[PDB]
RNA sequence: GGGGGCCUGACUGCGAGGCCUGCAAGCCGAGCAGGGGCGAAAGCCGGGCCUAGUGAACCGGUGGUCCCGUGUGGAAGGGC
RNA sequence: CCGGUGAAAUUGAACUGGCCGUGAAGAUGCGGCCUACCCGUGGCAGGACGAAAAGACCCCGUGGAGCUUUACUGCAGCCU
RNA sequence: GGCGGUAGGGGAGCGUUCCCGAUGCCGAUGAAGGCCGACCCGCGAGGGCGGCUGGAGGUAAGGGAAGUGCGAAUGCCGGC
RNA sequence: UGAGGGCGCGAGCGAUAACGUCCGCGUCCGAGCGCGGGAACAACCGAGACCGCCAGCUAAGGCCCCCAAGUCUGGGCUAA
RNA sequence: AAAAGCUAACCGAGCCCGGAGAUAGCUGGUUCUCCCCGAAAUGACUUUAGGGUCAGCCUCAGGCGCUGACUGGGGCCUGU
RNA sequence: CUGUUGGGAAGCAGCGCCAGAGAGGGUGAAAGCCCCGUAGGCGAAAGGUGGGGGGAUAGGUGAGGGUACCCGAGUACCCCGUGGUUCGUGGAGCCAUGGGGGAAUCUGGGCGGACCACCGCCUAAGGCUAAGUACUCCGGGUGACCGAUAGCGCACCAGUACCGUGAGGGAAAGGUGAAAAGAACCCCGGGAGGGGAGUGAAAUAGAGCCUGAAACCGUGGGCUUACAAGCAGUCACGGCCCCGCAAGGGGUUGUGGCGUGCCUAUUGAAGCAUGAGCCGGCGACUCACGGUCGUGGGCGAGCUUAAGCCGUUGAGGCGG
RNA sequence: GGGGAACCUGGGGAACUGAAACAUCUCAGUACCCAGAGGAGAGGAAAGAGAAAUCGACUCCCUGAGUAGCGGCGAGCGAA
RNA sequence: AGAUGGUAAGGGCCCACGGUGGAUGCCUCGGCACCCGAGCCGAUGAAGGACGUGGCUACCUGCGAUAAGCCAGGGGGAGCC
């Protein structure tokens, strides 16, 4: 293809919204009619109304903060070994980052779903009524400790 | 990028001069003056492009009621056998034939009288 | 993107890989002779890829042959110009990007 | 820049894994000198909404 | 509706399906388990013949709770 | 009246009659009817709801500002 | 079969300024702009054509970026 | 968008006044101040206007003249 | 020497520069063309009544396909 | 280089040349090769710089055992007010402290969010320290930045004229021609201003001298108007003058038909509700970041970078 | 010793505004006043961080991160 | 009896020709921003300014009682005040 004619496909173009004329948009400028409308409507999310919003809602969901803030206890993350058996052999968190999960939330578990191969797994923690069915399986060797 | 105004906002007001010429005064010279006076035309030559048969459909029947009432009937008596004779050809003009020869009309009217008396 | 154009002067046969140049030196008429001995007659523009620094002088002032460096092969310039030319020196970068 | 979630609506508000949002009941630690035993259960549940749960959802958003 | 007896179902954990209705609410409710009251049993009991007698949310007191509790162990505060 | 010099507010545009009705209902401007050669000049002020400074009047604004107080909160100062 | 239409919604287009298209092309045998016209294309906003003036820049087809299209705001500048 | 308005009707207020108001049904103006009758007359009557034509059928309403259409036929009525 | 008078021609708080494009639920303006559809001035809440959130009524795109308005027949509810 | 239009050639045609230089600007119009210059290369007696190299100097260079010496004072620490850290007294630490109480020398002293025990980090109350970082009066390069109402207020004798005592406010205004070659001279006339001749390619480029619109003023010509009631127009016919070929077309209007200016707010207009004397220009939904929906393209259990690092200078690649 | 367009450190330090009123809060230690340091300024060699019997002076960009947290827990504020 | 032109003081409509006025189009010793560089000056008197200075000089510019300027070195080579 030579340089020009390499135009875009179509449905594409912008011609954005253009409201200062005489019939196409309005001489309102679109979304504006009534009145108080130049400068905002406030936030008519949260707000508007004045009444008593809609934050009547009452917030139980405890462990709302202390001062220190949060703590660092690792995050437990596990990953079901449906994709499991795209690989084999001693898998290891150390590769499971490279493989596309976990992501350094580290401190991983296996569970799941499916036909494990007998593909024996070294991690931190497992699914019981996942474990056995493992069991029939191959090994599973712990993490280090705690 | 800047695109200032320039041709664009004169071209327009020449257009309205252009067909606002031999209106009075301000009313072809001054712009947002001939920009109304042309909203009535368009109106006006509207409302009366829908009116100038209405004229002649009036003008025509009196020429017509001209003509009965000198055989010596009137109009509504005159068309009515017309129609009795069922003749959808008089279009209201073509009733014209009162200087366009007479007797091609003048027979007209006889062949009203029958069917009715 | 770098593949889909390249293949495209391949696609119509306006490529040329090259190796061998009367022009390894710095000189404008030490290249359009080179030129007329490969099939560069003028009539079409022509985009050049080469690592030596002595061959860009000898076209540098080319109107039609613009000059460019191993790297930056720019989809723009490829497409702007009508023809092609690149050398291993490229396709060893060009072939590690993706070959 | 860079949109500011509402800590009072966190505090408030969980969203779910439909895109629904699910809020505790209402009236639960005031009007209790005995009225509806009833009442003081299907209050200590979480519950759902309609529309004014998509005015909550644009005040989250990062979470 | 007027008397007498025995009782504490003015229970706990849920709760299908629905009236009204913009939201929040408000309102009725069969069915099951734990345990109990009455009645010989069928059965009834999740307040009063009903429709009014009430207050989102924020903040804070009191009693329990396998909870969280900052390097760790108690503690302080928080959470249900 | 003649010679010389020569502004202003106002102004959408005008070829600007009266009367009796209509009409958000005070019509040169709509309907009907009557009157009226074109154009000035001197003057009078009934109309053009006349020019408004955004009426000197009333009301509104979760406006402003001055003043008052055993309205609220703070401060100087004063006692302690 | 439908096509009156305000707020409002969707779709489609015309014009201006600039960039790729360009070391390209049109331009002294006259460009942009300004006077015309009863010619032609388009329903359109617009694009071409003949004449006059002017005297040096202007840029197609397809893409891109906008300080982008005026009839009013007792809008502002200037002129009358 | 959340000020509506008119008319017919069923109520309340009002004086079985208000071209006054608050409701319900429906209609129309607002958005149909675009057409025809109502002299004039936004919502009373007819009738939804995409454009053109010097073509025909009609509704309301009208047929002596402005004003298009019977001084039409028969039968009564009234002398203001 | 007291009117709230005067403080550089308007003093219930001087003038200038700045915060500064303060704020304004208020007024007014909001610019080119054509096609299709096409409302609302209702209800609830609101220091709420010119404003604002939700439902209602509108437009567009996708997933549904006789259900939809209206009528006829059968049943039921109604207490002017 | 020449030839040919052109007042003028860089234009057009032919024949060539350079190229590490074909980026630009100027020259009577559009030049790679007429001019300055660009590619590339050389360069200062003097001042400064120094950030790269080198010399010198400042400074610095061992361990084991014992000793019972010293390790930064109203300081540490505690309380009463307080500020900073996201900490609005909150469970409220830590850092700094205005007031008050007031230590110790490693058998010591602070900290790890009240407090205590252990465990771990630190050794305060003396000071100094380049680099990496912000800015643009200045210089350079660059621009999908403007082009005389724009761009800062000033392209120009502008922070001027002008206003105000005063701080302070603060404009308007560019364009002959390539060359002044700028009108000798004659005539009207007091001059100004004009006629002619002349220069000039052009004076219809005349010194507010490129283009010259619109409002506004006037002269000439075609149509009309002194029995007529008017948002000033529309429709029809005739009439007058003009263009044109049949036929048709332009401009005007006498008569007849109808005809309640525009915008805005209003339920509501023709309106006695807002606004505009007119004309011409400036003037009003863009941008940044995050996010919901839609769509176009890339990959697809994956998808993707940010600061930054190498390189021509309108090239990209790494960077997980 | 004074000047220097902005940049930098310290001493003081608002209110409009937001909260659709408004006092805690925000705007913000911003604008403004003062003193001073130069081509940069400030900071700068742990009585540090923070959980590993680990990092190692200080500044600067990215991410962490609108996380943790702060809040008439309301607007909204905002680390390491 | 009747019918009918017929004059324009002036106006309106239009075409032509100009006057003011300056928009639009073209040009730019001007500014706007980005990146780099560079970054202080003064008691040896600074930044800024007053007055003067020329053969004649009104303003600008430069300069300072030696005054549109002095001295030495370096660049350059036909004009200059
Ligand atoms: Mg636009
Ligand atoms: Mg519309
Ligand atoms: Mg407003
Ligand atoms: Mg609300
Ligand atoms: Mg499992
Ligand atoms: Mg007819
Ligand atoms: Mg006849
Ligand atoms: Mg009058
Ligand atoms: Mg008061
Ligand atoms: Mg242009
Ligand atoms: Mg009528
Ligand atoms: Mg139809
Ligand atoms: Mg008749
Ligand atoms: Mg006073
Ligand atoms: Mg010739
Ligand atoms: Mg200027
Ligand atoms: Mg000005
Ligand atoms: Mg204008
Ligand atoms: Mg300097």
């Amino acid at each position: 293809d030579l340089r020009p004619n390499p135009g875009a496909n179509k449905r594409r173009k912008r011609v954005g919204r253009g409201p200062g004329s005489g019939h196409g948009k309005t001489a309102t400028r679109g979304h504006k009619g009534q009145k108080s409308r130049s400068g905002g409507l406030k936030d008519p999310r949260r707000f508007e109304g004045g009444r008593s919003t809609t934050l009547m809602r009452l917030p139980k969901r405890g462990m709302q903060g202390q001062v220190p803030g949060e703590i660092k206890r690792p995050r437990y993350q596990g990953v079901n070994l449906k994709d499991l058996a795209r690989f084999e052999g001693e898998v290891t968190p150390e590769l499971l980052v490279r493989a596309g999960l976990l992501k350094k939330g580290y401190r991983l578990k296996i569970l799941g779903e499916g036909e494990a191969k007998p593909l024996k797994v070294v991690a931190h923690a497992f699914s019981k009524s996942a474990l056995e069915k493992l069991k029939a399986a191959g090994g599973e060797p712990v993490l280090l400790e705690a | 990028p800047r695109a200032k105004t320039g041709v664009v906002r004169r071209r327009k007001h020449k257009k309205i001069l252009k067909l606002a010429k031999g209106y009075w005064g301000l009313r072809s010279k001054s712009f947002r003056k001939a920009r109304e006076t042309l909203f009535a035309a368009g109106n006006y030559a509207y409302a009366h492009r829908k009116r100038r048969k209405r004229d002649f459909r009036r003008l025509w029947i009196v020429r017509i009621n001209a003509a009965c009432r000198q055989h010596g009937l009137n109009y509504s008596t005159f068309i009515h056998g017309l129609k009795k004779a069922g003749i959808e050809v008089d279009r209201k003009n073509l009733a014209d034939l009162a200087v366009r020869e007479p007797q091609v009309f003048a027979e007209l009217v006889e062949r009203a009288k029958a069917a009715q008396g | 993107g770098l593949a889909m154009a390249v293949a495209d002067r391949a696609r119509e046969g306006k490529l040329l890989l090259v190796e061998a140049f009367a022009g390894v030196n710095g000189k404008t008429k030490e290249f359009l002779a080179w030129a007329k001995e490969a099939g560069l007659d003028g009539s079409e523009s022509v985009l050049l890829v080469t690592g030596n620094e002595l061959v860009r002088r000898a076209a540098r002032n080319l109107p039609w042959v613009v000059t460019l460096a191993p790297e930056g092969l720019n989809v723009y310039d490829i497409v702007r110009t009508e023809r092609l030319v690149m050398d291993l020196d490229a396709w060893e970068v060009f072939q590690n990007r993706i070959g | 820049p860079k949109m500011k979630t509402h800590k009072g609506a966190k505090k408030r508000v969980k969203i779910t894994a439909s895109g629904k949002v699910v809020a505790m009941k209402t009236g639960k630690r005031h009007l209790n000198w005995q009225k509806s035993g009833k009442e003081i259960r299907q209050k200590g549940r979480k519950f759902v909404l309609a529309k004014p749960e998509a005015e909550r959802i644009k005040l989250l958003l990062p979470y």
